[PDB]
Formats: C-alpha cells, structure tokens, sequence
C-alpha cells in the first residue's frame, strides 16, 4: 500500500510453510488426485452425481494444493531471479516471469524421480527468465537464438581479455568461434543499447539533447520552390517546341499524366510507323540536347 | 477556434481516437530497421513511414492513393500523417488515472468518501473493498440467520461440555492409575501438572475459536458500503462462511464497480444538507466535496473516466526512434514507458488465461496499474522508473509542466527563421532610424529577396542559377543586395529585454566588418553597453509586419520611456559632457576676450578660430532676425523710445559662444536657452521638444545633439591621469587626530571600563562622522576645471560616493552576514589600500555580486507573474459616461503665507485627465477632460486649490475593459492612448524594469532579527502578493480605551471600544517596541505597533479606497528609496486586477456555494437576477489577493495552464469540463492567431480600402 511494492511483495509471501520432503511429495500426490479427478469429470460419461461431486472436491482439493505449492516455492523463484537483475529488466518483472516459469514447470512434473524440486525447477526459472530477457529487455526486439549467440560471444571475449590482457581483433575471435569477421562485426553492431532522447547536456537545463538533431523527412522550401519552377520552365520549353513535336514528347514520357507510353502505344491514335514514330523522337531529343535549349535546364539538373 | 473544450476522456472517445490495438510490445526489426506489424510503431495503425508506400513493399507508385493494401493494410498517403494518427492499448484489468486521484485532494475531491490512504490500500492490491451489500435482503432474513448462530453456538457449547467430562474422566483414569501403580513417589502430581496444561491449552483454543465466531458475527453484523478489509484471512473466512450476500472485489475494479452504481445527485442533496446544519471542519470538507460534486451534476460527461480501460498512445513521431550517426539509435521515453505498459498488459493477460493463484494475479494488475502510473506520472508516487541508472524518466506530464514543457518552452516562446545575431559597434554616422548591418549577415537575411530581385534585374537565368550566384557570393549580389535591403525595416532586440523599448525597428544599411552598427542614441533604451552585448536582428517580412515595423516600432518615435514618461533616446555618458563643456559659465578657466561685442555667431566664431577669445566668456553678441529671445528676456527687452516688440527682430545677449552654437543644434522656432544644460536641463529640453514638436524634428534635433556633444567632447579637455584626481590635504590630519581618540579610547577599553559591543557601536558612530567629514573636505576641495568633477557634476557618468571612496577614504565596509569592522578602510582607490584592507572590499564586493544575481532572477519572476496578473486589461472604449474620480492631493506641505505643490506629482497627479471641472471664483481654471502638464497644474497651485479629482483607472467602469479618458493619457506616445492598446503589459514591464535596478538590501539588523521590515524587492514581492508582512501592525476596528497587559508568559494588549461595542484583543510578542498609550485615546486611523500594516485587514476595516491609497504609496515608496520612478497609474492598473474578486457568505437564496472565489461582475449579475426574483441578495466582502491566485483563478484556464500549477488546473478544467472563451492573450498566442490588442481588434481588422474617384480619373 506504500512505496517500493517491492517490501509489499515479500511481505505479501509471507510465512508460507517450507516443504519438507514427505510432505511436497504428499502435495504432489494431491496435485495428481485433484489432476486426474478433473480429467474423469472432463469426461461426458454419465455417473452418479454423488461421486461427481466428490471428484470436484478432489478439484477443488488439487487447485488449493497447486496453489499452496506456489507460494511454497514463489522464494526460490525470488532467490534465483536476483541472480539476473539489473540488466534492462525490472526486479519485479523478473520475479513475475520466473513465476509464470515455476508454473510452466510444476504442471509438467512427475513423482517418478524421486527428487527435489528446486533441481527440476530451476531449469525451467532459468530458462523462462532468460527467454523474458531476450524478448522484452531491449528496445528492439532481438530473438533468443541472436541474444544467446551475442552474449556467449561477450562472455568469451570477456574470457580473451581475462585473459591476455588485451584487446584482441575481431579476426582472432572470429577464428576462435568458427564464424566469419563480418558475421561478428554485424553481431557486435546489432548488439547495441539505444540512448535516450532526454539526456541533459550538461550545466543548462533547457538544453536538451533532443533538439540538436534535425529531420531528413522535412520539407526544404527551397527545394519545393525548384520543383515548381522546373516544372513550368518544362512546360514553357515544351510549349516552346512544335505542336506536334510537343504532343509526341508528352506521351512518351507520359508528361501529361502519370504514365509513360511507349512507340507501339501511341502508333494508333495518330497512326505513324515505328520507323517514323521514334525518328521524330530521337529529333527532339537531339534537338533539347543542342545547348541553346541546355542552359534553361542543365542548372536544374 | 472560437472555444477550445475539454473533459474526461471515456473508453468509447479513446477508441474513437484509436485506429487499432498495440497488441505487441516491440518497435523496429533489428535487422532491416522497417516497423513492425501490429506492434509498436505500427504502419498499419498509425500510417506509413514513407511517402504512399507500404509496409510489404509493394505500391510505391502516387498515382493509387488512399487505397488500402491487401497484404499488409497499410493506407498509401503522405508520411506526415504519423504525426497526427493514434491508437489504444487494450488492458486487460481497469486501472484508475493518478492524475485525479493522488493529488491535491481538492481535485482527488472526496467524490467517494474516502481517506487518500484508503485509496492507496484499496486500489494498489493491499486491502479489499465492498462494492455491493444486499442489506435489505440481508436486513430480511435476520431471525434465520440469527436462529442458525444461536445453532452453532448451542452445539459449540454440547460438543464442549461433552469433551469437557471426557477430559475429567481421563484425568480421572489416569490419576488413579499412576496412584496405584506407584511407579514414583510423585508421578501423580507430574501427570496431574501435564493434565492441566492440556486442559489450559485446550480451554484457550475453545476460547479462541469462540474469539473468531465472535469477531466474525460482529464484522458482519456492521459491514455496509465503502468498507475496507486488511486482513485477507478474514475476507476469505467472510466469502467462505457467507454467501451471494455482499459483493466485494479487488484494486480498480472496486472503483469502476462502485462508480458505475454510484447515486451522486442524491449525494448532493444530503450533502447541501450538511451544508445547511452543522459546525467545524465538517463544513470545510463538505464544502469542497460538494464544489467537487456539483461539476459532475451540472456538466454531461460521466465521472467513468476516472478509472479507465484503455490507454491511448502518442503517435510515433512525437515519440521518435530517430536513426543517428554510427548506428546509434535515440528513442524518447514515452516508448520504453508504453513498452512496460504492454509487456505487463500482455502478462496479465496470459495469467487470465490460465489458472493462476489469486496472490501473482494481483501482483501482476498492482505492476500494471503502477506502469500506467509511471507512464502517467513518473515521480509523483514512490522512486520513479530510473532506467538506466541516472535520471527518471520523463512521462507524458514530465513535458506538459514547466521550463522543459509545452507551454513554455514550445508555445509562448518559439524559434523564428529570418533571424540573425552579432556582437554591437557603436555608429556615430548614422541616423535616428538607421542600423548598420554586415554584408553576410544581410545576406543571409535577405537571400529570397535577393534572389527574386536577381531574377527580374535577370543577372540569373532562373532561381537556381540565382542561388548559385548567392552561394558564391559575387559583387552583383552585393549590388542588389544594396538596392533591395532599403525601405525595409529590420527589429533589432536585446536578450534581456526588460521593458516594451526592447525591440526597435531600424532601416538596415550595408557596413563592413562583422557587428552590427547602431546609433548610440538609443543603446541606453536596450540596456545595451558595447563590451560584447550581442544583439539578435529579426526581420517583419510581410507586409503587415513591416508596417508595424515603420509605423508602431521605429526609433525615431520611441523617445518617451513607458514608465515615467521621461526621455529614453538622449544619452548621457558622452553627449551630455560634450554639451556641458560647451555651455558651462567661466570659472577656473581664463576667460579671454571677456566682454566684448559681436556682431553676429560667424564673427564670434572667427574670433574663436583666431584664439583670442575662449569658448565660454560672457560676451555681447547680437542675433539676427527670426530668433526667438529666452523666456526670461522677453519682458526686459532692450529699452525703446517708439513702441517695438522684441519677439521677431533682433537683439544682443550677454551670454558665451558655446551656449549661441548650441542654440544652432536646437531649431530656430525654440526660444534661446541661456543656462548651464548639464543633464537634467537637457532632459528637460528634450521633453519639451518631444512635446511640442513632431517626431522627425525632434529626432533631427537629437541627432544634432549628438553630433556637437561628440564634437565638443572630443575637445571638452576631460581626460584621467593621476594628477586630475586628488585626495584632499587636509585628511591627512582629519584621520591622524580621528587615529588619536581612537587610540584614546583603546587604551579606555583596555581597563574594562567599557564594554566591547559598546565600543564598536560608538567607533563604528565616530567613524561614520570621520568619513562624512572626509567627503565634505573632498566637496571643498576640487575645482571646476578638473575632469572628473567635471563627468560627476554634469550628470555624465558617476555618483558622487564613487568619487568619495576614490578620493576620500573608502569609509566604513561590512562584514560577512551584514554587520560592521570597526576598523574602517581609511586609504583612498589613488593612495592604494593595503592588503587586509582590501580583504575586507572583497567581503563587501562578492555579497554584492551574489546579491545583484539573485536580485535579477526574483526580477524576472516578479516580472512574469505580474504580467500573468496583469495582462488581458486593453483599453476597449473611446470614454466611460462616467464622472466619479480618485481625491489625488496637489498642494501638500505649504508653509505659513505660501502655498507649495506636492513633491511627488510629476508620477501620480500629471498625466492623468480631470472628472470634472475646478472653480474659485465661478469661473473654471481647467476643462473637464484634458491631461494635466506643467502650466495647467501651476496655474491651479497658484489660484489656490488643495486637491484634485482625477478620472483615475480604479473608479473606471464599463461594459467592457477599461477607456482611453479614464486611463489618462499614454506615457509612451505623450498622447491620449489609442483604444487597443494593451495597457496591462506596459504597467507588468515598468513595475518589472526596475527590478534589477533596486539594488537593495538591510544594511543591519541591529543585533536583532524581526524588527526590520523586508526593504526593497522582498518588501515589492510581499506587497503584491498581499502577504501578511513579516513586521505585523494590528489595527484597531474601532476607537475607544486602549491599555497593555503585562502577562509575563506573553505581552498583551486590550483596547475596548465604546458605544456599547464588543472588545478586541490583539496580541502582541514581548518584542522591544511598542508607540500605544495605555488608557489612551486610540481610533481606526493609527497602528497598536509601528511596522507594516496588514493590508487584508486594512481592507476589511477600512475601505476599498482606504487599501488602493495603501497599497500604491507603499510600493511607491519602496520604489522612490533608490530613485526609479514609476507613473502610479501602473500600480493601479494591477491593484485594480488584484481587488477584482469578492468573497461571499450566507448565500442561502443566492443558490450558489458561500465562502469561496466569486468574481464582482458575476456576483453583482447573480445580485440582479436574484432580486429580479424577488429573493433576497448574498452578503460579500472584497477579498484582496495575491497576483499568483488572481493569476491560477481564471476564466481561461490556457493562461492558467501557461503559468506555474499546469497539473492541478489541467485537472480542475477537465473535472468542471469547463470550455474556455479565447478573449485574451496567452490563449491567443499560444493558438497564433491575432492577439486582441492593437491592430487586431475587430473594428481595426474590418476597414476596406478604395480610391477615390478623382484619383483614378488623374490616372
Ligand atoms: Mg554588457
Ligand atoms: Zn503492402
Ligand atoms: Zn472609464
């Protein structure tokens, strides 16, 4: 009800009885009455009520069961998510993933093996708490094969520099792991933490860093006002030109509209040769390019 | 535009809003940097990235607009569209918004009845919460239930009795049979001591069931609404023992559950009844609850919002994830924050899915909520989300609020384009109207210009080739350059910009180097100093704006200061030298050529050429026709024997060649000014000028002025060696035989026969005496010949205590935390000061630097909030019909035989315009209606009146605003003031400019603290905050017998009015001071202790005229201490804004809530409605309030939200759901469209221009 819900939290564990052995491997003797009790109910065969009744209890009996071994063993799933923290992710947020693991790893449990708990679900903890920390730590998503892959090649470079005692090129290590330098140039480029847009920049606040940067996508005025300009000096140079020669220009392109044409597709609506068709054009190619009609359009580009 | 609404936001208004669901958490691939489907950053939801492209690659083309993608859903249209286009977040448990509740419980509200705590155990997963209770079933039912307890407790009691003889039967047995046995002496007395702690442990688990029966019976029997439970074994054995009886729940969902069935306008009633009958804080609390409540009756939207469902997203490109330099990428942190949201929204999702236990369930909606908290609001409850370790960060609100927010750093003030800045030269060759700008600076300003022009003088083909040329920079650009920059304004605008002479529209001109030239006239109005001042130029550049610039802005039509109305534009620390050597009278100079006859100026100054005749010499020289002669010799006018008039034709003078040549700077048509100019007389001349004659003369005349002071300065003789500052001869013996009492009295002390504290106060006295005598020997000393008396006497530059501790000893120097040395620095700045000396300057010296820093910041705040307080006050009408005025006094002090004007006029009674006409003897002395100068007051001091009615701004009203006749005339234009113009800004910035320019602070507390009133802007910032000073005078409510009562616990004191009226006690601490008599006559008039009055009081006792007059002479007063003066009617215009509201009591018939912030005009319209009904008028009394409260509590709740508490008034704006109506400024600048001040009123926006008929016929 106070702050650091963190203290709320542990206290909100509160003193739930340790299991010692003969008594978890009673409640998982429970666990599968109230399992295999459901399993008959979920069955559409008809039987007297009164035992369906009773395998509810039994439901009910294993649900309570599956219950007090959560909270049975919500402190080892806080004792080993500490071991992960402080790594982009929350404390908390790490405590609730370990628990959806725990969950994930007592639902496929046997009494079989006649072991402990912790030995079975601290694979699972482990294995749920790193695949969490793959997929929500960072900004953008990097899947767990990559994260698994980017952080052994951070814990054996680490274990180079442990032990040379230097910074060792990216060949060595590529040739130490098997792979190409440019497949760990571009893990090492992809294995990168983004840095936030509101860092202060130093003895002035209203300074922010987020103002120093500029927009690609934003529109330059003068450049809008060239476009403009190129597109009625190419309008005043066409209507320059010949009628004709002017038409003929404005499909091939498709100046007009926004498609082009080619020779076959204007040779029915004006009815000329291929041979004739594109002679003429080629003209007025020739034409634009002597360089009386160059200086109007070579400084627009 | 013409109303900007808000309110609660319901679920349907955000899916409305929304154009999908943020179902997954992550923002970009990681590989190919395109955004991710359904996710964050969404192109489908928020809009392509690109421009008419989508996400699947496909449809790059323009042509197919506004067509839907098949594979991927994304719409083909322009990129921008991002930034206008959100969605929602789905949650999948209710959480409450923490802007309502967990906040000023004045907007939390108490709308459920409910302790804040409570709140915080109910919907942070931490206690439990009745929703619903079936009382009337429950109520039905009650001898069944009760024959079931009685039941239960029949067969606890039969089960105990029976385990009760089996107990003693086995004790019995076993007893007996280790009593027979005999195993040991005494087994029977261990067995029996065994068998009864059975029997005690046994008895207190029965005891205790007993307990929990009990407690459980009575928790039921008194569970109703609103109830909270700790304890969740209890809950559960409540849910488990009873059944489909009370409905309860856990976290937001009680709220949301409670608030959907929550009967409210019932609340009301039974809460006006509260209202009606009771007493104590009972009142207070159900005040506000029913000022809370009453928002949700009379207003539509539905107080559903609290709580929510859904949480809406900022659109992507306000939340950027912008690509940088080196593969780095910056993303803002609403991002991560929005990240957490869905990462735990999807988590509490996946448990609902599945069987969960009910303990990691409500942990995972208490982490929920708590995210949505943070993204809310990171910082308002507990550690705020750090991230990486640092800082926090910054949620949504984090950049709605303050100098990083919205409102202040993004609307009120904004980057311009057009802009240029460049350190300050000083241009003696320029004009009134002139700056000199450099050619890149020029350049840069104007290209498109330069450009254009380019392409019509066709030096370039087209545009391009145009900037191709201006990027190059060749001489033919410099060229048009030069035609194209005249006849186009340029604002030229200091950074500090204190007062409305900040910006001053020049006529740019092309100079060399890289600074800006300005005229040295007018650098003194930017505060301007050439050491580095930078100057930022801004360019008008449409029309309209550079007609304001030429017309509204230009420096040749700002010679008159806005604050007193004394000339700004005629500078002093060179020009006024130049002039005063010229015009000065011959003394300590030889006089050459002293008393000889000239025929005309041009004969004086060939004579001056020549060198036998000196520049200042009392000299006979005749002027020609035309000039006029001074005012003094028009009556003693050369004698004639015919009749003549001196007035146009010639006559001789005995005055110098320097005052004839500067007779030739003034115009001819002025008389002939035949006097020491110095300063103050040449300020004088210049408001006359100013006065009475248009603007382009008197900017020619002033510039003449400067051209001969320059001149004339240059060959003034001041110049500073060592030799021209002098230390007087005789402190040599003045502080030897000061040294020798001193020492007298230091071998008196070393007996003992006087104290220490003693003699430091009469050392630190006769020390005092020392340095006073010290300067006036200094003052006898100096002639008038030397330079620096002659740059401190005529008004230059300098005081006369820096020449005293330059010349003279330095005097008496304080401590650290303001106390004195006994030891005085008696060595002058030209003697040398010694090493321990000058430690103790340096005390003094870095305080002062400490204090004027300080000083300038509590200035600029000052500033702000009266501008806040002060502003949307425009004069609005040509004239009141009114006639009622203020009784400002014109005669004061007169002795005996004579009659003497009050001293300080020239700030309150001038400038002002009478409410009626004034007669003596029948006959009227001054018209109604007109401003109040020099002559006109004069003549009525000298016909004989006391005081005067002027139509002041207080007792103005009207149907709106204020008037231009009721205001007085504008003390910037020297005219009546045009209606528009914004009269509140003008009195913020002259009340605000001399803040920094006070520079004061307690020289001593004299070995006391308290007794000192707060002096200088402390004492500026208490009065217009309408604090209780820290100095408390009470004031007697009425005359009567007043005695002390010497309690020696604490002092007192009683005073007891007659006529049968109730005694007052005030108390009083047993402090040093108090001037009362006991069993004196005391009345309303006079204070019980001397100090600063509290003026609520003054108010409440006295009147409202009472507290204006109070108010406005004490800040008067603090003002005219350092010499800064302040036109009165600039107090007025914010003490008129600070008295506005009136608080109201027993508005019973009224139907309005009693005891709260009314507005007069709104009071006395529900006045005039109530009586129209027949039902009798609510009593009120004015409320005099702080400029800060007056500020917070308006109408527009934009202005508000621009000034300091934007969290708590965004709240109050979206509980009222109240609409603001755009009349104002704030709320008008912060839109852009036109402010409603000036020329963008309605009846200056709406004129239609047409030629004449005769001009078109000429053409
Ligand atoms: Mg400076
Ligand atoms: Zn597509
Ligand atoms: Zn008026």
């Amino acid at each position: 009800a106070t702050a650091d819900p963190v203290k709320d939290y542990l206290k909100q564990i509160g003193k739930v009885p340790l299991l010692n052995a003969e008594q978890e491997v009673e409640l998982a003797k429970r666990i599968e009455a109230g399992l295999f009790a459901e399993d008959k109910l979920a069955n559409s065969d008809k039987l007297a009520p009164k035992l369906k009744r009773e395998l509810e209890i039994i439901a009910e009996d294993g649900r309570r069961a599956k219950n007090h071994l959560l909270e049975a063993n919500l402190r080892l799933v806080v004792s080993l998510a500490k071991r992960y923290t402080g790594r982009g992710m929350l404390f908390l947020d790490l405590i609730q993933e370990g628990n959806l693991g725990l969950i994930r790893a007592v639902e496929k449990f046997d009494y079989t093996k006649g072991y402990k708990f912790s030995t079975y679900a601290t694979w699972w903890i482990r294995q749920a708490i790193t695949r969490a920390m793959a997929d929500q730590a960072r900004t953008i998503r990097i899947p767990v094969h990559m994260v698994e892959v980017i952080n052994k090649l951070a814990r054996v470079q680490r274990q180079m520099l442990q032990d040379l005692g230097r910074e060792p090129t990216p060949e060595e290590l590529a040739k130490e792991l098997d792979m190409t330098p440019e497949k760990v140039i571009e893990v090492q480029k992809y294995g990168r933490e983004p840095i936030s847009l509101h860092t202060p920049l130093g003895e002035d606040g209203d300074s922010e860093f987020g103002d120093l940067i500029e927009d690609s996508e934003a529109v330059v005025p003068a450049d809008a006002v060239s476009f403009t300009l190129l597109q009625e000096q190419l309008h005043s140079v066409l209507d320059t030109l010949s009628e004709r020669e002017a038409g003929v220009v404005s499909m091939r392109f498709g100046l007009t509209d926004g498609q082009p044409k080619t020779l076959d597709e204007i040779g029915k609506v004006y009815g000329v040769t291929r041979e004739r068709i594109r002679q003429i054009e080629s003209k007025t190619m020739s034409k634009l390019r002597h360089p009386s009609r160059s200086q109007v359009l070579r400084d627009y580009l | 535009f013409d109303e900007l609404r808000i309110g609660l936001a319901t679920a349907d208004d955000i899916r409305q809003w929304s154009h999908g669901e943020v179902k997954k958490p992550e923002t970009i691939n990681y590989r190919t940097l395109k955004p991710e489907k359904d996710g964050l950053f969404c192109e489908k939801i928020f809009g392509p990235t690109r421009d008419w492209e989508c996400y699947c690659g496909k449809y790059k083309r323009v042509r197919f607009k506004g067509i839907i993608c098949e594979r991927c859903g994304v719409e083909v249209t322009r990129a921008k569209v991002r930034r206008e286009r959100m969605g929602h977040i789905e949650l999948a448990a209710p959480v409450t918004h923490i802007w309502y509740f967990k906040g000023v419980p004045s907007r939390l509200g108490y709308l459920l009845d409910l302790a804040p705590k409570d709140l915080e155990k109910v919907i942070y997963f931490a206690a439990y919460m009745i929703t619903f209770v079936d009382e009337e079933r429950r109520t039905r039912d009650l001898p069944s239930l009760e024959a079931h307890v009685s039941v239960e407790r029949q067969q606890i009691e039969q089960r105990r009795d029976s385990d009760l003889e089996a107990r003693a039967k086995k004790l019995e047995t076993d007893l007996a049979e280790l009593e027979a046995e005999g195993a040991k002496a005494d087994v029977r007395r261990k067995v029996r001591e065994g068998a009864e702690r059975e029997m005690k442990q046994l008895r207190d688990r029965a005891q205790r069931e007993i307990d929990r029966l009990d407690e459980v019976w009575n928790r039921f029997k008194n569970l109703k609404v609103q109830d909270l439970e700790g304890d969740e074994l209890l809950y559960r054995e409540l849910r488990d023992r009873f059944g489909t009886y009370f409905d309860g729940s856990m976290g937001a969902a009680a709220l949301q559950k409670r608030l959907e069935s929550f009967d409210l306008d019932e609340e009301a009633e039974r809460l006006r009844e509260i209202i009606r009958t009771g007493k104590g804080q009972k009142k207070t609390r159900a005040l506000k609850r029913l000022k809370v409540v009453s928002a949700f009756l009379q207003t539509s939207n539905s107080p559903k919002g609290m709580v929510l469902d859904c949480v809406p997203v900022i659109p992507p490109d306000l939340r950027p994830m912008v690509q940088l330099d080196g593969g780095r990428f910056a993303t803002s942190d609403l991002n991560d924050l929005y990240r957490r949201v869905i990462n735990r929204n999807n988590r509490l999702k996946r448990l609902l899915d599945l069987g969960a236990p009910e303990i990691i369930v409500n942990n995972e909606k208490r982490m929920l909520q708590e995210a949505v908290d943070a993204l809310f609001d990171n910082g308002r409850r507990g550690r705020p989300v750090t991230g990486p370790g640092n800082r926090p960060l910054k949620s949504l609100s984090d950049m709605l609020k303050g100098k990083q927010g919205r409102f202040r750093q993004n609307l009120l003030g904004k980057r311009v384009d057009y802009s240029a800045r460049s350190v300050i030269v000083v241009g003696p060759q320029l004009k009134l109207h002139q700056c000199g700008l450099p050619k890149a600076m020029a350049l840069e300003l104007f290209k498109p210009f330069v450009m254009k022009r380019l392409v019509d003088l066709n030096h370039a083909q087209n545009i391009k080739s145009a900037k191709r040329m201006v990027e190059r920079g060749r001489t033919v650009v410099y060229d048009v350059l030069e035609e194209v920059i005249a006849e186009h304004p340029v604002l030229l605008n200091r950074a500090p910009t204190l007062h409305r002479l900040g910006i001053q529209a020049f006529e740019p001109q092309l100079v060399e180097g890289k600074a800006i030239q300005i005229h040295p006239l007018v650098c003194t109005a930017f505060n301007a100093d050439f050491d580095g001042d930078q100057m930022a130029v801004h360019l008008p550049l449409s029309a309209e704006a550079q007609a304001e610039a030429r017309i509204l802005m230009l420096s040749s039509n700002n010679i008159l200061k806005p604050a007193d109305g004394r000339p700004v534009t005629m500078p002093t620390q060179d020009m006024v030298l130049g002039l005063f050597f010229l015009t000065t009278d011959s003394e300590g100079r030889s006089p050459k050529g002293e008393g000889r006859a000239f025929g005309s100026s041009a004969e004086a100054i060939m004579a001056f050429d020549a060198g036998d005749l000196t520049l200042q010499a009392k000299i006979d020289i005749r002027f020609p026709v035309g000039t006029i002669p001074p005012r003094g010799f028009e009556p003693p006018a050369r004698e004639e024997g015919e009749p003549e008039w001196q007035q146009g034709d010639t006559f001789t003078l005995k005055t110098t060649l320097g005052r004839a040549l500067f007779n030739e700077l003034l115009p001819e048509d002025y008389p002939f000014v035949d006097y020491e100019v110095g300063k103050k007389q040449l300020s004088e001349i210049v408001n006359d000028l100013a006065e009475r004659y248009p603007k382009v003369i008197v900017a020619a005349t002033l510039d003449n002025l400067k051209a001969a002071g320059f001149f004339w300065a240059t060959r003034s003789g001041v110049t500073v060696a060592i030799s021209d500052i002098v230390v007087p001869d005789a402190k040599k013996e003045i502080v030897k035989g000061y040294e020798g009492q001193d020492e007298k009295v230091q071998k008196q002390y070393e007996r003992g026969l006087i104290t220490k504290e003693e003699r430091t106060q009469e050392l630190i006295a006769i020390w005092t005496k020392a340095t006073n005598e010290v300067a006036e020997a200094m003052n006898d000393n100096f002639p008038k010949t030397n330079p620096v008396s002659m740059m401190v006497n005529s008004g230059a530059r300098g005081n006369m205590m820096q020449m005293r501790q330059i010349a003279g000893m330095r005097g008496l120097v304080s401590n650290a935390k303001n106390e004195t040395i006994p030891r005085p620095i008696k060595a002058s700045f030209r003697e040398g000061l010694s090493v321990l000396e000058y430690f103790i300057s340096t005390h003094g010296a870095r305080k002062g630097l400490a204090d004027t820093a300080l000083r300038t910041a509590d200035s600029g705040y000052l500033t702000r909030r009266l501008v806040d307080v002060s502003q949307d006050v425009i004069i609005r009408e040509e004239d009141c019909g009114t006639e009622r005025g203020l009784k400002l006094p014109i005669a004061t002090r007169d002795a005996d035989g004579t009659l003497r004007k009050a001293e300080d006029v020239e700030t309150s009674v001038y400038a002002r315009m009478l409410a009626e006409d004034v007669v003596i003897d029948g006959k009227v002395i001054a018209p109604a209606n007109v401003d109040l100068g020099d002559v006109l007051i004069d003549a009525l001091v000298a016909h004989g009146v006391e005081e005067v009615k002027t139509r002041s701004i207080l007792t103005c009203e009207s149907q709106v605003g204020t008037c231009a006749m009721c205001y007085g005339r504008s003390l910037a234009t020297g005219k009546l003031v045009d209606i528009g113009e914004a009269v509140g800004i003008i009195a913020a910035q002259s009340i605000g400019e001399p803040g920094t320019q006070l520079t004061m602070r307690t020289f001593h507390t004299g070995g006391v603290a308290g007794d000192d009133i707060t002096q200088g802007l402390p004492r500026v910032v208490e009065l217009f905050e309408a604090r209780t000073p820290k100095g408390v005078a009470p004031i007697s409510e009425a005359s009567g017998r007043v005695r002390i009562e010497e309690t020696e616990k604490t002092k007192k004191i009683v005073v007891t009015p007659d006529d049968g009226s109730d005694e007052t006690a005030f108390p009083i601490s047993k402090r040093a001071r108090l001037l009362v008599g006991e069993g004196d006559h005391v009345e309303v008039g006079q204070k019980l202790t001397v100090g600063a009055t509290n003026p609520h009081d003054v108010l409440r006792i006295l009147g409202q005229r009472a507290v204006q007059v109070h108010l406005v002479g004490e800040v008067q007063k603090v003002y005219n201490s350092q010499g800064v003066s302040i036109h009165d009617k600039h107090i007025e215009i914010i003490i008129r804004q600070m008295l506005r509201r009136v608080t109201i009591i027993e508005s019973g018939d009224a139907e309005l809530l009693p005891g709260e912030l009314v507005e007069r005009t709104k009071f006395e319209t529900e006045n005039r409605r109530v009586v129209q009904e027949g039902g009798h008028p609510a009593s009120g009394r004015p409320q005099l309030m702080g400029i800060t409260k007056a500020s917070l509590a308006t109408e527009s709740w934009l202005s508000a939200a621009s000034f300091q508490e934007t969290t708590r008034v965004l709240t109050d704006a979206a509980i009222n759901a109240k609409s603001d109506s755009l009349i104002g400024l704030k709320e008008n600048v912060i839109i852009g469209k036109l402010i409603p001040a000036g020329t963008g009123l309605s009846r200056y926006r709406n004129i239609r221009v047409e030629p004449t008929e005769e001009a078109k016929a000429a053409m």
